[PDB]
This record gives C-alpha cells, structure tokens and sequence, in this order.
C-alpha cells in the first residue's frame, strides 16, 4: 500500500516530531503530491491526521495443660534434631503405641508445635547458642537502641500500610455502593 | 461524586467463561472491578418472568460483564486481566 | 471454606454424579442436594463438603460455568 | 480353555449389579475376540442393548475399534449418536469428534477412490 504506507509514515512522523513537523513537510514538499496528504489537497489527509494520534498513543501498529505444654516442647526439641521432613524423632513415635495427635496439621496444637519449632530453630542456629557467643546484645545499649527504633519503625511502616489498606477499602465501599444496576447485560 | 462523574460510554465486555476472565481498556485507576450476584427484577422496561440471579463484574472504564446464573478473584493491572 | 455449592442440578443429577465429577480435585467427605419432596427433582443446588480448601477452591474455579448432560451449571463457594 | 467357566463365572459375578464384575465381563469379550469376532459382536450388541450406562457403549466401541471388526465399533458409535434420551452423553467428553477422527483414519491414504473420502468429510 503506497498511499496507506505514506499516510502511516506521516502519522509516525507527526507522533514523533509533532504536527509542526507536518507543517515543515508541508512547506518543504508542497511541490509534490507526497505532502498532499499532509495538505488538505489529498483524500488521505484526515485518515493520516487521526493516524498521527493513533500511532502516538499506541492504538495503530507501525506499518509492515502443663504436661501437654511440656510434651509439645519435647516434640519441638525432637524436631530441632530432625534431618529431613520425614526422618526425625517424631515419625516412629507417631505410630509407636503412644498417644500423639499433636502432629496432625488441623488441630490448633500444631500451631504450638510449629511455634516451638520456630523458637528451637532461632535458638539452635549458629548464633542461637550452638558454638559462638553474641555480645552486641548482652552488652550493647547501641544495638538495643538501634533494634528498638527499628521495631518502632517497622511499626510505623505497618501503621501507614494499614491506613492505606483502610482508605482503599473505603474507596471500594463507596464504589460498591456505586456500581451500575440498570444498564446490565450479558455478553 | 464517584457517580456524579459516572461516565456512561457503555463499552462491550470481552469475557471468557468456563471461572470467568474479562479484559478491559487501560483505566489507570486503583479501584478493582467488583462482581456480585443481584436480583433479576429491576429494569426500565422489565419484560415479565424475571426469576433468576445475575452475576455482574463491573469497573470504571470497561462496562460490566454480567451473566445470568442458573477475595475469589484477581485483577492484573500490568496485563489488565480480571478473573 | 472447603464447600462447593453446585447450582444447576439437572434431571438425573445425584450426589454420586456431583461428588464423582468434582471428586478428582480433592477428597470430598459429604454431599447433599436439595430435592423437592413434591417433585422428586433436585432444586438446582447441591453441596459437596471436602476437607481441603485448596481442593474446594480449585473446584469452584474450574467447575464454574459447567455442563452435565446439556445443563449450564455453576460451582460457587458456600457461606 | 473352555467357555463354561467364562459363562458361569460371569453369571455368578453378575448376581449383584455393582461396579464389580464389569471389567471381568467386558475384558472377557476382549480376550474372546481373538480368532472369533462372533462372541465379541455378541457381547458388544447385547451390552449396548443391556445394562444401562453411558460408559457402556464407550468401553464397547473402544474395545471394538482395536480389532478387525470396526463397523461394529461404528454401530456402537451410532447407538451413542442416537442415544434416545441424552444428545450430550458425556458433557465435555467427545464421541462425535472421535468418530470424525476414525473416519479420518479410514479416509487416510488407503481408500483413495476419492468418493469414500469426500463422503467421510461430509
């Protein structure tokens, strides 16, 4: 397509450089019917003129229990000695003729099992007390002030985030009380 | 005001059922297009025998994809696809 | 929320059919379909109760806008 | 080695009508179809006109398409293609597109008479 490709070229030029580039082309090639579509003289004028904004905005395409607590603590201590998700100190004891329904994942006591496990991991990691000593906590007002301000700062970030969530929910409420219930249609 | 400036362009819905996934133009608004099950009794003419519910998912620039039914969604603004 | 509410119980739609076609997404523990006692036909509403929320969510998502013997059925989340 | 055990065993396993005995009755026809298509066609026809299921004709035609008797497979397919009470027997599952696939494998470069092929396309 000669005339179509030329109109799309003028449209890309208008998108990149403006209609002032169109006027420049008009004064530079008013001697040729190639700037005729950049002029009111050829029929491609309005098509390429709207095509300018089309290619500028991206609509066209460019041309081509104490005991229970102790037992849960013992389970966490045994799961700190677990080597894999299957081979640990709880697997056989689950079916070893003693009552243990706390390994089940739906019973709320599995949350206490998992929290005991998380504390067991944070205490059995290398800095948890295994083979080294951390002293920026045991003698450190500088680290204490740092970490305390940091907890307060995470608290402030979470406060701003909850406020943002509440504002968004308010916008959602005002828009749910404002969705259209007359011009409904099925496609 | 959210409706005092409620523009009615009435654009078509492009939604695929079979769980529904609808596409719409670039809005540039954080409001998520919401769905809901509503009654089949309201209308400006209302031909008789309206006895089913209608699930309509509508937003700002794209008209409401509604369908009679005889955080359970997702809104991708980087692709503009709603599920 | 491990419940699938199956709207659209067709003429011969029984709990066996419902839990059989929606059983593959997860272990469905119970099924109950409202059958009109004066009509012997279901009310277009059944309830499949699984133990898995992932199962029932995937079932509601993939079993919606469904079809069983020429009937446009829809699976939703029970309240 | 004798059809006596086959018949009597099938009948005794069929005393109840659960999903039991099904894949012993029909694979019996499968293993009987060897060197004798008559009992295969017998079990196929009597089954398609026997105990109710939409999977009945499914297993029948899917067992018959694998043998040297295929117009019987198409006959069970036609039982499905009428079906007398369920135009859609299986929901999203396909019988007619599969029949079209078998018609395509028949109009495959064997019957190049150029009449059966265009007939199968129509």
């Amino acid at each position: 397509p000669e005339v179509r490709n030329i109109v799309d070229k003028t449209a890309s030029f208008v998108a990149r450089n403006g209609p002032e580039f169109e006027a420049r082309i008009r004064q530079n090639e008013i001697n040729n019917p190639k700037f005729n579509f950049l002029n009111p003289n050829d029929p491609y004028h309005a098509y390429y003129r709207h095509k300018v904004s089309e290619f500028k905005e991206g609509k066209a395409q460019e041309p081509s229990s104490a005991f229970d607590l102790d037992v849960v603590k013992l389970t966490a201590q045994f799961v700190a000695r677990n080597g894999r998700q299957f081979l640990t100190q709880l697997m056989q004891k689950e079916q070893r003729n003693y009552q243990f329904d706390f390994l089940r994942p739906q019973h709320s006591l599995f949350n206490y099992f998992t929290k005991l496990v998380e504390q067991y991991t944070k205490i059995l990691i290398p800095p948890k007390g295994l083979f080294s000593k951390l002293k920026k906590e045991a003698e450190n007002p500088r680290e204490v002030l740092d970490q305390v301000c940091y907890r307060v700062e995470w608290a402030k970030f979470q406060e701003r985030e909850r406020k943002k969530e509440e504002e968004e929910k308010e916008k959602e409420r005002v828009a749910y009380a404002q969705i259209d219930w007359h011009d409904f249609v099925v496609v | 005001e959210v409706k005092k400036f409620v523009k009615i362009g009435r654009p078509g819905y492009k939604v695929t059922k079979q769980l529904f996934q609808i596409d719409y133009p670039e809005i540039a608004e954080g409001i998520m297009p919401r769905h809901r099950f509503m009654s089949a009794y309201e209308q400006r003419i209302e031909p008789p025998d309206r006895r089913w519910q209608y699930l309509l998912m509508a937003a700002e620039p794209y008209e409401t994809i509604a369908f009679k039914v005889p955080f359970w969604t997702h809104w991708n603004r980087e692709t503009k696809q709603f599920f | 929320k491990r419940v699938l509410y199956v709207g659209g119980l067709a003429e011969e739609v029984d709990d066996k059919v419902l839990h059989a076609a929606f059983i593959p997404f997860g272990d469905i523990t119970d099924i109950q379909i409202p059958l009109d006692y004066e009509t012997e036909k279901h009310r277009g509403f059944a309830f499949v109760e699984f133990e898995l929320a992932e199962d029932a969510a995937a079932a509601i998502d993939n079993m919606n806008e469904s079809e069983l013997f020429g009937r446009t059925i829809r699976v939703n989340l029970a309240k | 080695g004798r059809v006596t055990h086959t018949r009597r065993t099938f009948d005794r396993a069929l005393r109840a009508l659960p999903i039991t005995q099904h894949s012993r009755i029909w694979p019996l026809y499968l293993r009987f179809l060897r060197s004798h298509p008559l009992p295969e066609t017998a079990v196929r026809g009597y089954r398609r006109f026997l105990k109710l299921s939409p999977e009945s004709a499914e297993e029948y035609i899917e067992y018959l398409k694998s043998s040297d008797r295929l117009d019987e497979a198409a006959q069970r397919l036609a039982t499905v293609v009428n079906d007398e009470r369920f135009v859609s027997k299986a929901g999203k599952s396909n019988y007619q597109l599969w029949h079209e696939l078998c018609d395509l494998i028949s109009q495959n470069p064997d019957k190049v008479q150029s009449l059966n092929v265009d007939a199968i396309i129509r």
